[PDB]
């Protein structure tokens, strides 16, 4: 830990004569460059040849893994336009790519150091058109993006964040197949633990949606609808108290009748996080006299440590 | 169905979503040779208009398999490409832009003989987008160069976003 | 006839409340209520019309509420908003009075005459100008999507009313954003769609009226509407993209100033605590010239604070006058910084300006309500201008004309900066009030302003690469003012400016404007070094468009027809000589023809164009023109 300049001079001597002056020599050098932080002027604009008009697989895939790590030292108005140019060059290849794997890899390099750079008018429309998708796991953080950019620029998003929520409840009470229900039970579970700031004046979308949709005849429904109840009290406290003399009745089918096996490691966690969050105390605990000893069989039958 | 909504007007939103799971089971199985059920259904789809903007995510994603599955016959997929064009002029698709660029690449790779029918599909979409084309400039260099697509109108809408005209 | 009398009665009530006879005018609030009840609460028991009487009573009440608003705030505006919300949620006949409530700040009520729901988005799109409507189109699309969501919530009656409750509770973050940053453009765009949604849906209109019936938000919207007209000449005006930095500078200026913008909701209760806090903060943070825009709220609420004392701020004004008379060595002084809210007490002692306003309102009573808020500010600025012209540097500005002492020295008089070339180079670079100098040369005194216009010509010699707004202001003043023969000769030696081509192409009737324009194009077409060629091609295309668009003008256009023939002979000579510029001019003419094409007349000219394209051309030079003429050929064929 005394000569970093020796490694830096060796890197600038070896990589510059390979990159500036075939296939594996690009990857084995760009993975070497993106390993630790440096002090980077001409090496940023060197990427105007690789991921623009390539037809391979591992060129546009590794385009966001290096440039997101080289910009770690992020008032000096010198390289701000360079960061904006890199942020504009990543979106024209993270959206226009046909492969789902590269579109999954362009979201694994986003950090919290770009909150003030995404407030421009030329960068909001890049994520305004990234809502509809056939790939399911890209749309999981699609609500997290508009929830993170909700409180940062609230003066220009107030019609936008209220018109994505009205299309949510239209498919809960009007679904007939298990695929849409299985997708919706995973989609609604992300907003209850990522962005509480769009929930506290918005009781009415999530209040009525978690009443009638708890009586579905596939263990995946029990595993995924209850993920919303798993964080039901973190976003609001002492608000749902006047309507919870019926929620603790249907839980026994999750406990007894061991025929439809569900993930009890998250089910017991869901039934446990509701106590010490919004203040649930003695008032339901006498209405069941029989389930006090069934937990003695729960703690002796299943051998799951979780 | 198609005689009800043409005589009442624009008030039929109160009985719409009670028949969407009845339509989800249509595209799953079809024992009829030739698939006349979807052909008779698209004739009622073409008279929707501009009143189905609140239940578009339950009918527009499940109609991708009709022009993608190899089990579909040839006259079945010929009448469903302009069906989106019949409702593109009435509806708005400022947020729906990603699913009409990427699947049509692998759609055109399978059936190149249906170019004269599928050539009008993207036209009504790029007439609706406007200033949402400058991102997808090398996409032509991805697609049309591979497939030798030439038409006199295509040099207009590519140029119109470059010079900055609006019509 | 009733707009002047209601304003005079409100001014008399404010003068009685400000004086010692406050008990003789405190019982007129019901008299301010029945005028609000004769058009709104008149249809509560029985509906009657009297439609013209209700329309005249609503407009006079709207003018009295938008004139000063010292009576409704804050014990009568909350009762007036609730009565209007109850009248809008009662029936469809009483709900039509909201447009007069919408015509005060967000006026666009005559866009759609209740037909139809599909034409409401087209009316909202046509409600703009629309020159630069990039963000306005996205705002109109968001408003149309919000109206569609409200229509879905109205059609989800009555077992899926969660979206109606979301639309009713859609002012949670909007009330917090307007109290900290003072930006309610999206709320004004969403409130403008409530008049379009009230055409055929009673429950959606009732939900939209109950959603915007907040008493805490109505006063903030009124303050935002009253403060939007004060930044027209006091602060700097810019676009929508540059307003964020100005809003951040106006919202975050000091530490003690942040405890009054979000707080003090009932500002019309005492109206003495904020002025005392400002007078206490100005004595501490002196000799720094900070908070240039933070004192606008104290200046706007200076005349509205009728419940204050007579000589409460006399010691603070004396301390400010003593501090301003000994801080001339700071290097940054502004006479309109904090002196606008301090000199108002000398002209508002006991019914001084009220009688002069009432005499001007009763003398004509025709248009004494639109520009009254600007005339009062001009009178308050001119009341202290005689002391500012004698207390500041009046004979030292010509000997110490530096970059710091040239703040407001450019508009002292008409002959103040008639030959100052040093300040013009800074005024052209800053451009804070560059458009205000052209109004003095166009309003009056046309005989003594042309030399000042020559100073504008000096600006035409100063900054050749001017902006679009400065070019538009230079083209409008040269066309609006007569005797522009000296300004039309500026294009004789222009490099890339061309400031007399578009101004002369609108209306040309003199021989001097036609004899020089017929030879300038022929002189510019000869120099084939691409500098004057594209300008001559654009001028010929603009002349052809002005000759083709004028279907009825004119009867005395024989000289214009001769100039058009001389330009068409020069266009034929340029087509026989050149190939690239001729193809560019032909593509421009084809675009100008296809922009307003309505027949198949362009297809008949293809047989005459194909014979001319093969007469005198090339194969390599026309390859660049063939990539751009294909769109024109496709537009002419189809």
């Amino acid at each position: 830990p005394q000569l970093k300049k020796d490694i830096q001079d060796g890197l600038l001597k070896m990589l510059s004569l390979v990159l500036m002056h075939d296939v594996g020599s690009i990857t084995l050098a760009l993975r070497t460059l993106g390993s630790f932080e440096f002090e980077l002027t001409q090496f940023v604009r060197h990427c105007a040849d690789h991921f623009l008009n390539s037809e391979h697989k591992e060129i546009r895939m590794e385009a966001a893994r290096t440039c997101s790590r080289l910009l770690t030292p992020s008032v000096s108005q010198t390289a701000v336009q360079v960061v904006a140019d890199v942020l504009s060059k990543l979106l024209v290849v993270g959206i226009t790519d046909p492969d789902p794997d590269i579109r999954y890899c362009v979201l694994a390099s986003l950090d919290e150091r770009f909150d003030a750079h995404l407030a421009q008018a030329e960068n909001l429309q890049a994520l305004f058109v990234a809502l509809n998708d056939q790939v399911f796991e890209i749309r999981e953080l699609a609500i997290c993006t508009v929830g993170r950019l909700s409180s940062m620029n609230p003066a220009f998003v107030m019609p936008f964040l209220r018109k994505m929520l009205i299309q949510i409840l239209t498919e809960l009470e009007h679904s007939g197949i298990g695929r849409i229900k299985e997708q919706s039970a995973r989609m609604l579970g992300h907003l209850v633990s990522n962005a509480p700031r769009l929930i506290r004046p918005y009781m009415e979308p999530i209040l009525k949606a978690l009443i009638l949709k708890l009586k579905d005849p596939n263990p995946g429904v029990i595993n995924n609808v209850l993920a919303t109840i798993g964080e039901l009290a973190q976003v609001s406290g002492l608000e749902m108290r006047k309507w919870v003399d019926e929620l603790f009745i249907i839980i026994m089918d999750m406990l007894q009748d061991s025929s439809l096996l569900a993930k009890r490691q998250v089910a017991l966690w869901t039934l446990g996080q509701l106590v010490a969050s919004t203040g649930y105390v003695v008032e339901p605990y006498r209405k069941y006299p029989t389930l006090l000893e069934v937990l003695l069989n729960f703690l002796k039958t299943e051998q799951n440590q979780g | 169905i198609e005689q009800i909504v043409v005589a009442l007007g624009g008030e039929f939103k109160l009985y719409l979503p009670q028949l969407i799971p009845h339509m989800l089971r249509v595209f799953m199985h079809d024992n009829s040779p030739g698939r006349i059920v979807s052909i008779k259904l698209l004739a009622a789809i073409q008279l929707f208009g501009a009143n189905l903007d609140d239940y578009l995510h339950l009918l527009l994603p499940p109609i991708v398999k009709l022009f993608d599955a190899p089990e579909a016959p040839l006259p079945s997929r010929k009448a469903a490409l302009e069906t989106v064009d019949r409702l593109t002029e009435s509806l708005d698709f400022t947020d729906y832009a990603s699913r009409i660029i990427h699947p049509i690449v692998r759609t055109l790779d399978q059936s190149p003989e249906l170019r004269s029918t599928a050539m009008d599909t993207l036209s009504s979409l790029v007439f609706q987008l406007g200033k949402k084309y400058q991102i997808f400039i090398p996409m032509v260099n991805k697609v049309l160069v591979r497939h030798r697509i030439n038409h006199q109108r295509y040099d207009v809408l590519i140029c119109r976003i470059v010079k900055g005209y609006t019509l | 006839a009733r707009s002047r009398p209601d304003l005079m009665d409100n001014y008399l009530a404010l003068i009685l409340s400000a004086f010692i006879r406050n008990g003789l005018l405190e019982g007129l609030v019901e008299v301010i209520t029945n005028s609000d009840d004769h058009i709104s609460v008149r249809a509560t028991i029985l509906l009657g019309e009297l439609l013209h009487m209700a329309n005249t009573i609503l407009p006079h009440s709207h003018s009295h509420h938008l004139h000063c608003l010292p009576t409704l705030m804050n014990m009568a505006a909350s009762f007036d908003i609730p009565k209007e919300k109850r009248l809008r949620a009662s029936a469809a006949l009483n709900c039509l009075k909201r447009f007069h409530e919408m015509k005060k700040r967000g006026p666009k009520p005559y866009s759609l005459h209740l037909d139809h729901i599909i034409q409401k988005a087209i009316a909202t799109h046509q409600k703009r100008d629309q020159y630069l409507r990039v963000q306005k189109d996205i705002f109109i699309l968001k408003d149309t999507e919000e109206a569609l969501l409200i229509n879905l919530r109205d059609s989800q009656v009555l077992q899926h009313k969660e979206n109606l409750e979301w639309n009713w509770n859609l002012i949670g973050t909007i009330l917090k954003w307007p109290n900290v940053n003072l930006r309610n453009y999206k709320d004004e765009q969403l409130h403008r769609f409530v008049r379009r949604l009230l055409y055929f849906y009673k429950p959606s209109s009732k939900l939209y009226a109950n959603l915007d019936l907040d008493f805490a938000k109505a006063k903030q919207l009124t303050v935002v509407g009253c403060q939007f007209t004060e930044f027209l000449l006091e602060s700097e005006e810019d676009g929508q993209g540059y307003l964020e930095d100005l809003v951040k500078d106006i919202v975050q200026w000091l530490n003690a100033s942040s405890g009054m913008k979000p707080e003090r909701s009932l500002q019309n209760n005492g109206l003495l605590t904020t002025l005392s806090q400002h007078y206490f903060l100005f004595i501490g943070t002196l000799s720094c010239h900070p908070h240039g825009v933070k004192m606008l709220e104290k200046c706007s609420v200076f005349q509205c604070l009728l419940n204050l004392c007579s000589l409460k701020n006399q010691d603070h004004l004396l301390k400010l006058t003593v501090s301003s008379l000994d801080y001339s060595r700071d290097g940054l002084a502004r006479v309109i910084l904090s002196k606008i809210l301090t000199a108002a007490t000398d002209a508002c002692r006991l019914y001084a300006t009220k009688h002069l306003r009432v005499l001007l309102r009763a003398n004509v009573e025709f248009f004494n309500n639109w520009g009254i808020e600007l005339l009062v500010t001009q009178l308050h600025d001119k009341n202290k201008t005689i002391s500012s012209e004698a207390l500041d540097i009046l004979d030292e500005a010509c000997e110490d004309k530096a970059n710091l002492h040239a703040l407001i020295q450019m508009k002292p008089a008409l002959s103040h900066l008639g030959d100052k070339g040093l300040l013009l180079l800074l005024r052209f670079l800053s451009i804070p009030k560059g458009f205000s100098y052209l109004n003095e040369r166009g309003y009056v005194a046309k005989q003594l302003e042309k030399w000042h216009r020559e100073y504008n010509s000096k600006y035409v010699d100063l900054i050749e690469e001017q902006l679009n707004e400065a070019l538009t202001t230079y083209r409008k003043p040269v066309d609006g003012d007569n005797y522009v023969r000296r300004s039309n000769q500026r294009l004789q030696r222009p490099h890339v400016y061309l400031p007399i081509h578009l101004y002369g192409q609108l209306v040309h009737h003199k021989t001097g404007c036609h004899l020089l324009e017929v030879q300038n194009i022929i002189t510019e077409l000869c120099r084939n070094v691409r500098t004057p060629d594209l300008d001559k091609w654009e001028e010929i295309k603009k002349l052809k468009a002005s000759l083709w668009a004028l279907g009825n003008i004119g009867s005395s256009n024989w000289g214009l027809n001769l100039l058009q023939e001389e330009n068409v002979i020069p266009d034929i000579l340029k087509l026989a000589k050149q190939c690239e510029v001729l193809s560019i001019r032909g593509t421009c003419v084809y675009v100008l023809g296809l922009i307003a094409k309505t027949k198949q007349g362009c297809d008949i000219l293809k047989c005459h164009n194909w014979d001319a394209v093969r007469h005198s051309r090339k194969h390599l030079w026309p390859v660049v023109p063939d990539d751009v003429e294909q769109l024109c050929n496709e537009l002419s064929s189809i």
